[PDB]
RNA sequence: GGUUCUUUGUAAAGUGCCUUCGAAGAGUCGAGUUGUUUGGGAAUGCAGCUCUAAGUGGGUGGUAAAUUCCAUCUAAAGCU
RNA sequence: UUGACCUCAAAUCAGGUAGGAGUACCCGCUGAACUUAAGCAUAUCAAUAAGCGGAGGAAAAGAAACCAACCGGGAUUGCCUUAGUAACGGCGAGUGAAGCGGCAAAAGCUCAAAUUUGAAAUCUGGUACCUUCGGUGCCCGAGUUGUAAUUUGGAGAGGG
């Protein structure tokens, strides 16, 4: 974390005297909040589901998390959504198959 | 219109030119060769009081 | 000006200057750089060899403030001191009170060894020296200080 | 057509060049604009002086991190910790800065201090007394000057402890360098066995 | 409030509560004229953070445009020119079809300026787009300061200029590296680099 | 420079400490493909079509990808 | 039968507004070829000319989903420079920025997402009188499918 004072190196760079400036309020975009939180779930429930969104909730219970995925990325954009959007669909089997 | 027009001079060159300037307004000779009726002028160079 | 060129001397001569049977064209052998493989290839190999084809590698988005680093050899390293203050520490070459140099100040990434300082002890400051650089600073008195 | 041993030039003139010539002809002129600009905004806001005070900042990357220039703004820890608000400091002419933030204790305190002469050495009109005159001095920049901190001192002790400079540098790239390589013999030496 | 979960039902278009509301709402947009003025905002939270408000002077409209590529009107797809501009059917239009419904709309309602746009519906054929629109003459606009700026003749076809939303996102108005031919105009950028600049002492 | 309106105020604003919070823009971001454009090179921007988000999230970090971090801002609304 | 509401109409209804000219400069769309490559198709000319739409005294841009990688800077624009460079390109012809640095000028902000809920506190128009770029009273209307106050991330709000 410290600088080492030399030009080169792992943590290169002049040692100062640090000071931790107050986080600002902009760095916590996208943090949930207790009323969004409710609105986003009231509104899931209300609306249902996708047409994708069914069909990677039976290729998880059929063909497993791999093609799960795999459809996922191919429906959204990219490997770390699609794994957001199987994480919660696994969430909703959890709740659908428990009681 | 963008033919060059000014010209640029190096700075101690212009001074090196003034300088020489001013060392030939002390000749004499210098000034009458310019056209300048120095004839029955009493010194040159030509000092006045500050008065003027 | 205009009144010391040879085009004022070719007034009256027929060609200007540019021969009856060459007979001054608009573009004989090509516009600019044209023909450089084809019928431009001797000049182009024996006055700029290495022009066609491709070397190393590509960077991407280079940022030439990342490479600054201005060298410095030992022989002048004894400008960066102010004259007037240079010579009461060439005399008493001594320990306990020696110039500190700081070469970043004065616009140097490393310090060089062409070498032959004084023997005068000296406390450099750089972010980089060579190895022989160190070899002359210590064999003087003096310390390489590193910095950042 | 290429010709005899000169360089290669690269003059780029093959488009309509000529349609977009600007010769700064008015470079006499627009000098007499600005300072005719320069005097009818200080008549206009007398006796303010013309311009806002900056703070002292570090310049950027390592080609230039060894200068202070003037920065655009105080800030809101800067202007706090000089006793003010950052909606007043910006009425009485200095410059407030939200995005810029304070990691370096020396340039916080030189620009904290900064702002105490500021303070010490203006004098605020009332907004509804009889406003003493008090002989407009035109630049803020001019009467509060950016100085370059004293890194070290004239001359000290030689303090050789055998380090090697040279191979300090060295091995402090080559520690870089291989340090995923001996991470990962670190993580299956422990792994194996 | 009820604006954001109109928000937030909004974004899950292909629950079945919006999939019937789209099919039926794409069927009446299509027996109404091209351009006809809506009476009221069908999404009124999207409305409202465009900066639609409810009170006289703001008007919206609807209006749906030809979707697909622009083919080059030439005469039997004949280019007379190099081979690189022979391309005439898969050619695109440098601006969304949301610009172009901003324009329409615009030139048919000549006596407000158009403030934003938001997409409503869709089809194989046409976008649906629902424009507000500000009254510059009516007096509800011409005080309260919050929207007077637009009464100003420099804001005359802002849709036609490019400076609405959907109008700088198509010229490409953004900051940093990615929109370095692209921030402050291209013509202009390009005009400064274009550009020999001679001074009197010659440099 | 002055001259009235002086209940032209508990009306406005700022300043300290503790506690609970802290709403922040969707056929949009992003992705694929196609065309165009850029110095932007496994793709710089733009546009058409198809897919289509999340919320300690999202974008960017000028070589595509996976894994682990770090840095930096806060888009998809607006004025000057 | 009657009275609403929603949506859509009509009037030589009351008051407005748009068109067109100019277009040097400005914001976009569309878009060539002559030319260069000693031929020529990618390229170049050129993201130019012509064509089309739209403004102002400037326009546009503009208070970071920025630059960076530093001891970090800090809205936009323009000048000097970076730099004929990194890079692109039948890697041919040619093309070609940006960060930092120094200057000129400097200026900051506004909405949406919050229950005023013990008071729609908001606004247009008509009419009457005035101290008439407007004010006051009254009335009709708009508006709760949200007009005001309060907050805009730098924060800020409730409570104490
Ligand atoms: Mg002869
Ligand atoms: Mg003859
Ligand atoms: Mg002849
Ligand atoms: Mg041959
Ligand atoms: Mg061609
Ligand atoms: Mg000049
Ligand atoms: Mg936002
Ligand atoms: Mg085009
Ligand atoms: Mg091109
Ligand atoms: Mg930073
Ligand atoms: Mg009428
Ligand atoms: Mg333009
Ligand atoms: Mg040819
Ligand atoms: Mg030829
Ligand atoms: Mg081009
Ligand atoms: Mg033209
Ligand atoms: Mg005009
Ligand atoms: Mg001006
Ligand atoms: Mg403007
Ligand atoms: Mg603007
Ligand atoms: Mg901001
Ligand atoms: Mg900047
Ligand atoms: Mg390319
Ligand atoms: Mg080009
Ligand atoms: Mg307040």
């Amino acid at each position: 974390t410290v600088k080492t004072g030399i030009a080169i190196g792992l943590n290169k760079g002049k040692k100062v005297t640090s000071m931790t400036p107050a986080p600002k309020i902009s760095y916590k975009k996208g943090a949930a909040s207790n009323r969004t939180k409710f609105v986003r779930s009231l509104v899931r429930e209300i609306a249902g589901l996708s047409p994708y969104e069914r069909r990677l909730i039976d290729l998880i219970r059929n063909s497993g998390e791999k093609r799960a995925r795999k459809v996922a990325k191919k429906r959204l954009g990219s490997f770390t959504r699609a794994k957001a959007k199987v994480e919660e669909m696994n969430n909703i089997i959890a709740a659908s198959r428990r009681h | 219109t963008w033919r060059k027009w000014n010209v640029k001079v190096n700075h101690n060159e212009k001074r090196y030119a003034t300088a020489s300037a001013i060392a030939a307004t002390a000749v004499a000779s210098l000034v009458l060769a310019r056209g300048h009726r120095v004839e029955k002028i009493p010194e040159i160079p030509l000092v006045v009081s500050t008065d003027l | 000006p205009s009144r010391f060129t040879k085009t004022r001397k070719h007034r009256g001569h027929v060609s200007a200057g540019k021969g009856r049977i060459g007979k001054h064209r608009k573009h004989p052998g090509g516009r600019g750089m044209a023909g450089g493989q084809h019928h431009h290839r001797i000049n182009m190999d024996k006055y700029h060899p290495g022009y066609f084809g491709k070397v190393g590698m590509r960077y991407f988005h280079k940022q030439q403030a990342h490479f600054w680093k201005p060298v410095l050899n030992l022989d002048k390293l004894w400008t960066l001191i102010p004259e007037d203050k240079r010579d009461q520490y060439l005399k008493s070459a001594s320990k306990e009170t020696a110039p500190v140099i700081d070469t970043l100040a004065a616009g140097y990434g490393k310090i060089l060894g062409k070498g032959r300082i004084p023997n005068v002890p000296v406390i450099v400051k750089a972010r980089f020296v060579s190895k022989l650089a160190e070899e002359k600073i210590r064999a003087a008195g003096g310390v390489v200080e590193l910095i950042a | 057509a290429i010709s005899k041993n000169l360089p290669i030039l690269k003059n780029h003139f093959r488009k309509h060049w000529q349609e977009r010539v600007k010769v700064h002809f008015d470079q006499a002129g627009k000098k007499v604009s600005r300072r005719n600009a320069r005097a009818t905004r200080a008549a206009k806001i007398a006796p303010r002086p013309l311009d806002l005070l900056r703070p002292v900042v570090r310049a950027p990357t390592v080609k230039y991190n060894r200068k202070v220039r003037a920065g655009r703004g105080f800030t809101l820890a800067e202007v706090k910790a000089a006793g003010l608000t950052a909606a007043y400091a910006r009425t009485i002419g200095i410059a407030v800065d939200h995005r810029r933030q304070n990691r370096n204790q020396e340039i916080f305190d030189a620009n904290v201090q900064r702002l105490k002469e500021y303070q010490s050495k203006i004098i605020v009109f009332p907004r509804n007394g009889k406003a003493p005159e008090a002989e407009q001095v035109l630049s803020a920049a001019a009467t509060f000057p950016i100085a370059q901190p004293a890194t070290d001192v004239e001359a000290r002790a030689v303090q050789d402890n055998g380090e090697s400079a040279f191979r300090t540098l060295r091995l402090a790239r080559s520690e870089k360098k291989f340090r995923g390589i001996r991470e990962k013999r670190a993580r299956e030496k422990a792994e194996a066995e | 409030g009820a604006y954001k979960y109109l928000e937030e039902l909004q974004r899950k278009k292909q629950s079945d509560v919006l999939r019937f509301l789209q099919r039926v709402r794409v069927w009446e947009y299509r027996q109404k004229n091209v351009i006809h003025r809506a009476a009221r905002p069908t999404r009124p939270d999207k409305a409202r953070r465009l900066g639609y408000k409810a009170k006289q002077g703001f008007v919206i409209y609807r209006v749906r445009v030809r979707r697909g590529n622009r083919k080059r009107p030439v005469p039997k797809g004949a280019t007379y020119g190099k081979p690189t501009n022979q391309g005439v059917n898969e050619l695109k239009y440098q601006r969304s079809l949301r610009a172009t419904a901003e324009e329409r709309v615009g030139r048919r309602a000549a006596n407000l300026r158009v403030l934003n746009s938001y997409w409503v519906n869709q089809d194989s054929t046409y976008k649906y787009f629902e424009v507000i629109l500000v009254d510059p003459q009516h007096k509800a606009i011409r005080r309260d300061a919050r929207y007077n700026w637009i009464c100003d003749p420099v804001h005359k076809h802002r849709e036609a200029r490019g400076l609405t939303a959907t109008g700088k996102k198509s010229r490409g108005i953004n900051k940093g590296h990615k929109f370095n031919n692209t921030k402050a105009g291209r013509r202009k950028t390009w005009k400064r680099q274009n550009t020999l600049s001679l001074w009197r002492y010659r440099k």
